[PDB]
């Protein structure tokens, strides 16, 4: 069925947009020292998984949740900082800059691929309506 | 995408990790009794079906460099330097036993010997010196204390520094910079290292850091070139996928 | 703060502090009863990314 | 089977060990 | 069934 | 203390490092902006027919 | 929640003492660390300086 | 509240505070 | 209703 392709590709587009948004947020806040609660900015990551509940193996993509990374927060020595711990260490984000740049580019590429899939399926469905004049 | 970008990206990120290790080594070029960290890339091949074409790279640190360091002559009887392959023993942060090369021994007001704030360990445990007394350290670690006011005839031994022998392959740098015995080495040599009577120390000389500058420079040059190479591969892969996406049209 | 521009900045600051100590020692040569200073440095916490 | 063909069973899990046991 | 789609799942890691 | 004057406490190493980080952080933001702008065009073209 | 913006703030100032030059002037005065001179501000208020 | 669905009630107004108070 | 579109609205502002 070509109609379900609309839902599949729309889900893919939304998920990749969310992934690119997470990557952009990580890139922007790579040097943030604090948040509103005084906690360091932890790198965010989306969780991709299929959505084929009505008895299928393939159904597209959906973002289950956004999770903060468990890699070690970078400790910088600064004793004058109000946020420094007992040893004088301040926690800083664990953002991987090269990783987030590659994530941005890859998300853009797969987003574009899904755009092309949607356009092709729309063209095919348009051509179908002229079956036998 | 083509996951070839995820190989060059890993190679570019591990290069930044290597640069962060090298810069950390360069920052400690004046730290007394510092052991430079060794950095090395290792290739891990992804196993699976069908054609093995992907082999990622990760930065690893295979121990440290034990090459004896420079000796600065400071005319101070408390600053001692160890013979090559010899370690001083101190009490670690969590009440454990750790090894070091920094001979900058300090005397507190109460009379206890310390290194970098950690208590110094002898054969009798932590060493307590008579309060406000001159200290001389022998070649084999014996400590002589002279009480001010009393004649120099009063000089008598007090305690002996614990000096141990350990190679590079047996010790591992803990998170606080203090070396400790590795698991395999600990299982064979016991929990606590017995003092070696053959270790000699020199009083009045302080050991510097063994950060080799030429190797550091060459490493930074090579790291920059490798990072640029991976960036050129990443750009090529991205450009390839951008046109390949045109196959889905019409 | 890419973890390599911070580590080298820390080293630059340490060398500048050592140079300040040296300059203070040299400027106070002619003073009476002056005890020379000596700078001592220690590496900070080592961060373990992946266990052996 | 040959790459790009169709099989009746899933491919085995993909894992890259840093150091072999 | 899935995970982080990108850098955090295409880098070698020690086992659990 | 009389007879001495206190100057500024601006650290040059910190300022230079901060400026380098600022420049190379902007460039990345400009790359992300360009990527999003390029992405929006094909999404807009999706609305045809 | 995927969008996290960033804003640049100035958390106070740096109070590390600066360089001290020696001008043979009896009026130039320098203060010990964490010490401030007191002046009368423009708006009839009280201000502290180094 | 599944994203992309339709709900009778309007979405709550989002807020981005710089300080908790 | 609505306000300034674009840069001014999607920028953090002091609470008021």
């Amino acid at each position: 069925a070509l109609l379900n392709i609309f839902d599949i590709a729309g889900s893919a587009l939304a998920a990749q947009s969310k992934r690119l948004n997470v990557a952009a947020s990580n890139l922007a806040n790579a040097d943030s020292v604090t948040g509103p609660d005084g906690q360091p900015y932890r790198a965010k990551q989306v969780v991709f998984q299929v959505d084929a509940a009505p008895g299928q193996a393939t159904g597209g993509v959906k973002v289950a949740s956004v999770i903060e990374s468990q890699a070690p927060e970078k400790l910088v020595y600064e004793p004058g900082n109000p946020l420094a711990d007992a040893n004088g260490y301040v926690k800083m984000p664990n953002v991987d800059v090269v990783g987030e740049m590659v994530n941005t580019m890859s998300a853009s590429r797969s987003y574009q691929a899904n755009i092309e899939v949607l356009n092709t399926v729309k063209s095919m469905m348009l051509k179908t309506l002229t079956l036998g004049q | 995408m083509d996951h070839a970008i995820y190989t060059a990206m890993g190679a570019a990120s591990q290069t930044l990790n290597q640069q962060a290790v090298t810069a950390s080594n360069l920052a400690n070029a004046s730290t007394p009794g510092f052991r430079a960290q060794l950095n090395a890339l290792r290739a891990v091949p992804v196993d699976g079906l069908s054609l093995a074409t992907r082999t990622l790279v990760t930065a690893s640190t295979p121990g440290a460099d034990m090459t004896p360091g420079q000796l600065d002559y400071t005319s101070r009887p408390l600053d001692v330097a160890l013979q090559q392959d010899g370690w001083l023993v101190v009490q670690a942060a969590d009440g454990a036993e750790g090894y070091t090369r920094n001979g900058n021994i300090q005397v507190g007001p109460t009379g206890q010997l310390t290194i970098q704030g950690h208590p110094v360990i002898g054969e009798g445990g932590p060493i307590t010196v008579p309060e406000g007394s001159e200290i001389t350290i022998a070649a084999d670690g014996t400590i002589s204390a002279l009480n001010p006011g009393d004649p120099p005839n009063t000089v008598a031994p007090v305690g002996r520094l614990k000096l141990v022998k350990a190679e590079g392959n047996e010790v591992q740098r803990s998170d606080d910079g203090l070396f400790r015995l590795t698991a395999e080495a600990q299982a064979e040599r016991g929990a606590v290292l017995a003092a070696d009577p053959s270790i000699r120390i020199m009083s009045g000389v302080l050991e510097g850091s063994n950060v080799k500058p030429v190797e550091a420079m060459t490493d930074m040059i090579a790291n920059a070139r490798r990072f640029e190479m991976q960036m050129k591969v990443i750009t090529s892969v991205d450009e390839n996928e951008g046109r390949a996406n045109q196959l889905l049209s019409m | 703060m890419i973890s390599s521009l911070w580590i080298a900045k820390t080293g630059l600051d340490a060398q500048q502090t050592n140079m300040d100590v040296i300059a203070n020692n040299l400027a106070n040569v002619s003073t009476n009863g002056f005890k020379r200073q000596r700078a001592v440095f220690e590496d900070l916490l080592y961060q373990t990314i992946r266990q052996p | 089977g040959v790459p790009g063909a169709l099989s009746n069973q899933p491919a085995p899990p993909n894992e890259a060990p840093i150091a072999t046991p």
